[PDB]
């Protein structure tokens, strides 16, 4: 049934390989870059909102002090 | 009050020319150029002319766009402007055609001087001439809702241009096609007719939503 | 019913959260599938040979770019009728996406015009219509990141999209006056064999799931991005700890 | 029924709020200042009492009905002057004057410009002119004009100490015979609390 | 504090972070723009390609070169700027080399591409950057003194317009034409050496001129 | 001697002589107020005792150098406001600060922005501020500068009263020290009378 017999011609097809495979590698890229660009920037806007958390937990502690 | 407000326009707008100038020469400059660089073959020339003065003309009126209501803002003009008694598509309307008489009309007028620096015949000129006509106040119409929507904005450069020209495109394609079928002495009146139909559906639609965007943008 | 308290953005948030790992599982499987059946166990056309295979990595994105622009549309309409401010995100959710797939369509076009062309860029039929859909998509983009404000750019770019669908049309048949006027082109996009279509519409599916699945993920992170302090964020940072 | 009607007013924006709740009424000839906190949202307020921006929540009314249908009664019976002048710059203050509505004849030319202390400066530049009194061009928009109501916004700014007790009086003038005055201000005004009525940003 | 003015110009420039690419995007917005007009064939193209590039680049660097001296005199930030302690010339020159940031660079990096996109060939891409990294800056200090002078005292009607656009005369019709006889395989070393030599001195004699046209321009 | 002094100065704007003759000696530590009657005429004044206007006639003349060859020390010591902020819309209010010498460390940066009356709005744009907050981070900067002279035109235009008062206990303690400052201000100001030095405007 495959219309492919020998593995090593999967990477060799007729001597067009190399145009098909830059056409691979340049669809793999974009699409990659950019779910991990969206999954990184959800986790750094997490971390932020954190941070952030972290910088009024201190500006209580500030008011605490200030009442005390 | 339509006219009232026309007529401010065209008075601020000649009131300075320091602004005006500069798309003029622009203009002059793209046509005093390309056949200088490009060399004196005139197989050549018959036949690339039809871009160079249509491009060249889209250049200078996305230089001269920029006028048309980034000042008033800090005049607080618009602010006045949207609370007369009459409804802000009307005023757009009155402001833009303004600024075509300001800066596209005397294109036309320039246009038997143009002709002679790049050959042609008399049919070419009332051709391109009248396409002109027909063609700018198009432009203004569909570079309206850009400038409206950077009306806040500080910014005063490439974004204006990238939002209006793909849609100015067509008008481009149509106008060149046209004038360089009336190069080749074939009567050019279909293309005449989708250019005015393209003029309709500029005016029917532009200043509708012009009005909502500036609406959006000063808020 | 359950479409007006879709507008909450906790709620959107919890429904999206709940959307997100079984369609992107579904995504997976059914682009792997359908990159594998039409990679392998598949012939070649007669004339170009073994670089027609690019007509999959080339054919659902291409369409889908249009495709995704229509579904901004039908964001940015109602972004203008009722005033939803919720759909304005959704503008900004979708533009860079479609960016993306029309950058990948212009690339596979120019890189299987090779064997008859010559030159890599050859100022064909369709390319210049991807690259006007690529330059609208830089625009919304644009348009996006330039306001200070939130709200503002997001009504501003559903002007512009509501725009771009009005004007898209004439430039689209604009465009094919190049392809009867000014010589002519080849067959390029859809010369295919009947017999073995199958593989294709495997993969629009599944780009369609995955443009769905990066959509909606981007909405989620804008919507993140949008309620900065109200207490439904507060409430979620503190179930993370 | 009052001729200006607010209705829940909310204009939380820009991830804070700034009030909430306000449904002040003003029926005819009355004066009006917004209180004082901070340097604006009072703007806002007056933006959005006038009909540039839109609410986010609530409604204003004029005469009994909502103003996205009533544009055209609300805007021949309003004037708006704001941080911003107003004028254009490039053109000469007459003419500036003659784009609102009538004045040309000298029954309504020469001292709605004199009345303002801008006399012997008809005809020079704007660009040749103190800020103080570019703003005095359009305080002396009011002399000119038959708009029953005026939603005023920091008329007293960078305005010389006479020119406090010329605008009181005519405001005053405009106030008896049924004309609302909406004022924002941070100079003290020489008028007693009585005939003033205050609508205080809440909180 | 030269190389803070640097990167304030660049912060205002530049705002978020993935912001740059709209220079990028313009310069490509025109180079498609131009064979929309005049045609698809591969070789009229590499012939005209000097025009394009060279009316792409001044448009875009007349685009932006307003905020250099026009928008920092309404808020007044050019004032202060005049008053902090540091030779005005070197301030104006710190300002155009933040303006060569916009224009210049994002050119040379796209130059590759619409080498391509224009046909060309590998030598018409290496003296196509070799000269655009000569006519880029000499373009924005020749730029510079006509929009000092404009910035002046706002009576002056037509004649100051002549100042700004019309001396790229020298520049562009020197770089044009060794553009083109670059295209054919000659000797054009003797073009880029005085498009050097004007670009030394334009940058010897134009911040201590237009600090004199600003020190005019306000009054 | 003192250290800013004036010569024989004249203006002439369009046939009108807005000021002939006026000389003055400022020492060190003082309170100088220019009143003046017309709304321009003290602005050219005051822009041409900094040198951004050469005289028409006389000198400004600064330890016995004058303004066009003592540049490098003379900016080194002014702090100006004038009419227009002279401040970025786009950037935030740190960035604009932070442009000017100092702020940085916490030593000299978010304790002048607050002392100003701008506590909880130092990271939020400029334009999306009101007027007063867009001269207040203008006015900030006398927290922070190391300027012996000070010459501001038209300070307390839309602050708030508390703002008002603490810009002028401010100003307080550089009177003081050796330093001289120079304001134009239409509102009366409350400080005592012999403190404050009027040199106003003859004909």
């Amino acid at each position: 049934t495959p219309a492919f017999a020998s593995w090593n011609e999967f990477f060799a097809m007729g001597g067009y390989a190399f145009f098909v495979w830059l056409a691979v590698v340049m669809t793999v890229i974009p699409l990659v870059v950019l779910v991990v660009h969206s999954v990184m920037q959800h986790r750094a806007i997490l971390r932020g909102v954190a941070q952030q958390r972290a910088r009024e937990a201190r500006l209580r502690a500030a008011q605490q002090q200030e009442a005390a | 009050m339509f006219w009232r407000i026309f007529r401010l326009e065209l008075r601020v707008a000649f009131r300075h020319s320091a602004e005006i100038a500069n798309p003029l020469w622009f203009f002059l400059i793209v046509i005093t150029l390309f056949p200088l660089s490009i060399g004196p073959e005139p197989q050549l020339l018959a036949r690339i002319a039809p871009g160079i003065i249509w491009v060249a003309a889209l250049l200078s009126s996305l230089l001269a766009l920029e006028r048309l209501f980034r000042d008033d803002l800090q005049d607080g003009s618009l602010e006045q402007l949207m609370l007369l008694p009459l409804p802000l598509p009307a005023v757009v309307l009155a402001k833009v055609m303004a600024h075509w008489m300001v800066t596209g009309l005397p294109l036309l007028i320039l246009s038997p001087l143009v002709a002679m620096l790049l050959g042609m015949d008399v049919y070419g000129w009332q051709v391109m001439a009248l396409t002109l006509l027909l063609g700018t106040p198009t432009l203004g119409f569909l570079g309206a809702p850009g400038v409206a929507l950077t009306v806040g904005l500080k910014r005063g450069g490439v974004l204006l241009s990238i939002l209006v020209l793909p849609l100015t495109i067509p008008l481009l394609i149509f106008a060149t096609a046209a004038m360089d079928a009336a190069s080749m002495h074939l009567p050019v009146d279909g293309y005449l007719a989708i250019l005015g139909a393209l003029l309709a559906g500029t005016a029917t639609l532009s200043p509708f939503a012009t009005a909502a965007a500036l609406r959006i943008s000063i808020q | 019913k359950t479409l007006h308290q879709l507008a909450i953005p906790p709620r959107l948030y919890q429904i999206c959260g709940w959307f997100i790992p079984w369609l992107a599982i579904a995504s997976v499987v059914v682009l792997t599938v359908g990159w594998i059946w039409g990679f392998g166990f598949a012939p070649a056309d007669y004339q170009q040979g073994n670089s027609y295979r690019i007509i999959y990595l080339h054919v659902p994105a291409a369409i889908w770019s249009m495709g995704i622009y229509a579904s901004m549309a039908v964001a940015a309409f109602i972004g203008l009728v009722w005033q939803m401010k919720m759909a304005n995100l959704a503008v900004a959710a979708m533009a860079p996406i479609g960016a993306v797939f029309t950058f990948i369509a212009l690339v596979t076009g120019s890189a299987w015009g090779k064997p008859m062309w010559g030159t890599w860029w050859v100022w064909d039929a369709r390319l210049t219509s991807e690259l006007v859909l690529l330059f609208l998509y830089v625009g919304v983009i644009a348009l996006w990141h330039a306001f200070d404000d939130r709200r503002l750019a997001g009504r501003a770019a559903g002007i512009l999209v509501l725009i771009g669908v009005v004007n898209l049309p004439i430039i689209h048949y604009s465009v094919e006056w190049w392809n009867t006027l000014h010589q002519g082109s080849t067959r390029m996009q859809q010369s295919i064999d009947p017999a073995m279509r199958s593989p294709l519409r495997w993969s629009i599916f599944g780009f369609l799931l995955l443009s769905a699945t990066l959509t909606l993920m981007r909405m989620r992170n804008l919507i993140l991005l949008m309620e900065k302090r109200r207490p439904w964020v507060s409430e979620l940072i503190l179930k993370r700890g | 029924m009052g001729m200006l009607e607010a209705r829940e007013l909310l204009c939380e924006r820009d991830e804070r709020t700034l009030f909430s709740g306000l449904s002040f009424t003003l029926n005819a000839g009355e004066w009006v200042q917004i209180t004082g906190s901070n340097g604006a949202g009072k703007t806002t307020l007056l933006r959005l009492l006038t009909g540039l921006s839109r609410p986010d929540a609530g409604e204003v009314l004029w005469q009994g009905q909502p103003l996205h249908q009533v544009r055209d009664s609300y805007h021949q019976n309003l004037l708006w002057i704001g941080h911003q002048p107003g004028i254009k710059t490039r053109l000469t203050a007459l003419e500036n004057l003659h784009f609102y509505h009538r004045d040309g004849d000298t029954a309504q030319c020469l001292e709605a410009l004199a009345q303002a202390g801008l006399a012997g400066f008809e005809d020079i530049p704007v660009n040749q002119l103190s800020a103080g009194q570019q703003r005095r061009v359009a305080l002396a928009r009011l002399w000119l004009t038959r708009a029953t109501l005026w939603i005023l916004d920091q008329p007293f700014t960078a305005i010389d100490v006479n020119g406090v007790d010329r605008l009181t009086q005519r405001m005053a003038q405009h106030t008896e015979q049924g004309g609302i005055v909406i004022l924002t201000t941070h100079q003290p005004l020489n008028v007693a609390e009585s005939k003033i009525r205050r609508i205080s940003l809440t909180q």
